[PDB]
DNA sequence: CAGTGCCTA
DNA sequence: TAGGCACTGG
């Protein structure tokens, strides 16, 4: 139950949503992105009701990533009340992420 | 006969000081050095060789040493010094004639490394001398804890410079004797290092005299320069830049930016197996970083990374209309299926393909024309203002562009142009061509005395290549082809032969035939590319036996695999031939090149005979010679009319001189600039 | 250094 | 436009 964003829906689905939202900026051609993908599927299920996991493919939606810099992928941005609260870059393990979230939530 | 060379403080354009000179006299077999205070004596020695009706040998003396000495004698000694053309020999000019199949660094202006094939040893050394001297100077300073300034090695005279000067003359003497050992150009029975100037020119192959005359005249043409409308080109630049931005703004809106991998330094390996994945972009694995930085709950680590968690570093990229890679990337993502690729494996995206490209999205389909226009405009801007060789970067203080010319840069005897290449200025038929061409004109030079604009005379040899073909065919058709050109319709005649639809296609066919174009280029003239390209040529020859006869006698001369690898040019010189198939074309192109060369030489000699003075302080000035046309600046309309008729006279003289079987003509046009005179 | 355009027919 | 010169991208 992951939210698949688009440039047009980003503002509303993320910057105006209620609660915390973890956005994953990725690309089909990134090895590290493909690694964390199945990890994101699991976190979405275990944190349902406590967190919203969203993904934005930067090739299909090239207008959003630039607004946050992004020098590497996968870039995981944790949003809260329409603002970036925490950020990590790279294919973290289910454990490091679980720790990252619990710690920031 | 003496061999010489000088060292001065700069290139011709800004030279102001004679540092030293060296003379080797064949009559005494001795080298004599002249230091700064011997300038006068050096000049006296040269003039004494002239008084004896002797010869002076320089390496590139026609373009540098001779004119620099005239300039320096006036500036430093208030003396009039003018070595006559008849008394000078140039080993560079001779090398380019005898070793025309080889390239050279054009005296160090070009990086030898980029040149194809081999280079003549002595010539190579001479062209590398300056850079070599600079490296020895740079070292001696770097060894004495002393700073070096870009070109300080040429500011003052010194013994190391003197030594290089002497070395120059020893190497030039060696080159000279090597060139003179070629029996094809110099009869073995004559010691050319022991004859007067009249005998040297009269007893050597005619090509030797022609090349020295061409080089002398073209050196004068370079010094003349081509009057240039700087202000107009600057306004053209503003206009082009504005259109460039606007085209960029539109295209960047249509095609947005994206991300691309960059900076990866580690192979991506399948976490499961460990299998290397070279295809996947490179990644980076952070060594430091954690969820909660190093130490009751710890403190959260504000860092973006986490040790061991890999990621692919990327950079943001904006659409660049000049990048063929970007264009290719954006169009395929639109539904374009690449039909032709390159050898290095990559989609071919020249203007041709961009025209055939079709995509569903209407806006992206229209953007292609914007891209085409952007590339063309980029081309015009680089050439006129931003390129390293831009026109606006070359305009000298006298308001003229002094482009360089290698008189015998092609093995056929054709000349080459560079710095900048004045033979590649956009034609009036091309976008912005009219403004480009109008910027080069005699009108942009105001007479030194009256302030009145000069006028331009543009003269072109008429259908020279075809006439050369007619000439060589006469041995077989007794002048029939030549007669048809002058008194008939050679094109419809060629159309009937080879059976073509439009007579204009006959022209397309013949002009491509003369310039040995592949069968492919032939097909594209009808619309059957490389297919009927073999049929057309064949059917043409069949109905024009004189041409087939010519091709055959030509190949019998070369192929026995080879009995001889060259054809004899009109002035007797050897002209290297790459393949038997190119023989005929080489023959025709060489005939055209040599006829035009002797023509421009005779034209100028006749003008001078008529009493007209060559120079801006005179009556006329050669500004440009581009293949079969010359553009001459004239002080008055009357003079321009004289130049035009004199050029016709000179051409007929050339046709008679070489017993040409086809009458030769020229066509002249008067006007203020190159746009109007073409 | 690869891919192209600009001149000359 | 075959031969040359020269430019911009990566
Ligand atoms: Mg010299």
């Amino acid at each position: 139950k992951i939210i698949h964003l688009t440039d047009d829906s980003f503002d509303t689905d993320v910057l105006k949503a209620d609660g915390a939202i973890l956005v994953d900026f990725w690309a089909e051609w990134c090895g590290p992105c493909k690694m964390i993908a199945p990890i994101l599927d699991e976190i979405a299920d275990e944190y349902q009701g406590k967190l919203t996991v969203a993904k934005l493919n930067i090739d299909q939606n090239p207008g959003t990533a630039p607004k946050y810099g992004i020098r590497g992928i996968p870039t995981l941005l944790l949003f809260k009340n329409g603002e970036v609260a925490a950020t990590k870059v790279g294919a973290l393990s289910k454990g490091q992420l679980k720790e990252f979230l619990d710690a920031n939530l | 006969m003496i061999v010489s060379d000088i060292e001065a403080n700069a290139l011709l354009e800004s030279v102001t000081k004679f540092h030293c000179g060296v003379i080797y006299d064949y009559s005494t077999a001795e080298y004599v050095s002249y230091r700064p205070s011997d300038f006068g004596a050096y000049l006296d020695a040269l003039e004494a060789e002239v008084a004896r009706g002797g010869l002076i040998v320089f390496h590139n003396g026609h373009k540098y040493d001779v004119p620099a000495l005239t300039k320096l004698a006036k500036l430093q000694l208030n003396r009039e010094f003018h070595l006559p053309r008849e008394n000078c020999i140039d080993t560079l000019v001779l090398s380019r004639l005898i070793h025309s199949n080889l390239k050279d660094t054009d005296m160090g202006l070009l990086r030898s490394g980029k040149l194809p094939g081999a280079l003549e040893a002595w010539g190579y050394r001479l062209g590398e001398m300056k850079g070599e001297y600079k490296d020895d100077f740079k070292r001696m300073l770097e060894e004495q804890g002393e700073e070096y300034v870009d070109g300080m090695e040429w500011w003052n005279f010194n013994e190391e410079m003197m030594d290089y000067n002497v070395q120059d003359v020893v190497v030039t003497k060696a080159l000279l004797e090597k060139l003179l050992s070629d029996k094809h150009y110099f009869p073995p029975e004559i010691d050319f290092t022991d004859v007067g100037y009249t005998t040297f020119w009269s007893e050597s192959l005619e090509a030797v005299d022609i090349e020295h005359r061409a080089a002398w005249l073209l050196a004068k043409q370079e010094r003349n320069g081509f009057p240039f409308d700087t202000k107009a080109i600057e306004e053209l630049y503003v206009e082009l830049a504005a259109r460039r931005s606007e085209l960029l703004r539109k295209l960047t809106e249509t095609f947005g930016s994206w991300y691309q991998p960059k900076g990866g330094t580690e192979m991506f390996c399948h976490p499961r197996t460990g299998k290397p994945l070279p295809k996947y972009p490179r990644i980076k694995t952070p060594k430091v970083g954690g969820i909660f930085k190093k130490p009751e709950p710890c403190e959260l680590d504000t860092r973006e990374y986490v040790a061991g968690a890999p990621y692919t570093p990327v950079e943001h990229v904006v659409f660049n209309p000049s990048s063929r890679d970007h264009i290719q990337k954006k169009l395929q993502e639109a539904g374009w299926v690449p039909t032709k690729y390159t050898d290095k494996g990559a989609p071919v995206v020249d203007d041709e393909v961009l025209e055939g490209v079709r995509v569903d999205d209407p806006e992206k389909q229209a953007a292609i024309d914007l891209i085409k226009e952007y590339l063309m405009i980029q081309k015009r801007i680089g050439q006129s203002a931003e390129g390293d060789k831009a026109w606006l970067r070359y305009v000298a203080e006298d308001g003229k562009i002094h482009g360089s010319v290698n008189p015998n840069g092609a093995v056929t005897g054709r000349a080459t142009h560079a710095f900048p290449n004045l033979a590649q200025i956009p034609g009036v038929r091309s976008p912005y061509g009219e403004q480009c061409r109008a910027a080069f004109g005699a009108e942009h030079h105001l007479d030194g005395i009256t302030g009145k604009p000069w006028v331009q005379a543009g003269i072109d040899a008429s259908g020279l290549e075809l006439r050369c073909l007619a000439h060589f065919m006469a041995r077989f058709d007794n002048g029939e082809y030549a007669h048809e050109i002058l008194n008939g319709d050679i094109h419809t005649k060629n159309q009937i032969a080879a059976e073509l639809p439009t007579r204009d296609n006959a022209k397309t066919f013949i002009y491509g035939f003369l310039y040995g174009a592949g069968d492919e280029k032939i097909g594209q003239i009808v619309g059957a590319g490389k297919e009927r390209g073999k049929e057309l040529k064949k059917k043409f020859l069949e109905n024009t036996p004189a041409i087939a006869a010519l091709r055959e006698s030509i190949q019998q001369t070369l192929v026995e695999k080879w009995k001889r690898r060259w054809i004899k040019g009109l002035d007797g010189r050897k002209v290297h031939v790459r393949s038997p198939h190119a023989a005929l074309n080489t023959l025709l192109q060489s005939a055209g090149a040599l006829i035009c060369k002797l023509w421009i030489i005779k034209t100028e000699e006749m003008l001078v005979e008529k009493g007209l003075k060559h120079g801006w302080d005179g009556d006329f000035a050669y500004m440009a010679w581009v293949h079969d046309e010359i553009q001459v600046g004239c002080r008055t309309e009357e003079i321009a009319q004289v130049v035009i008729e004199t050029a016709q006279e000179a051409m007929r003289w050339v046709g008679d001189h070489w017993n040409f079987r086809c009458l030769l003509d020229t066509e002249g046009k008067m006007g203020p600039n190159w746009a109007i005179c073409h």
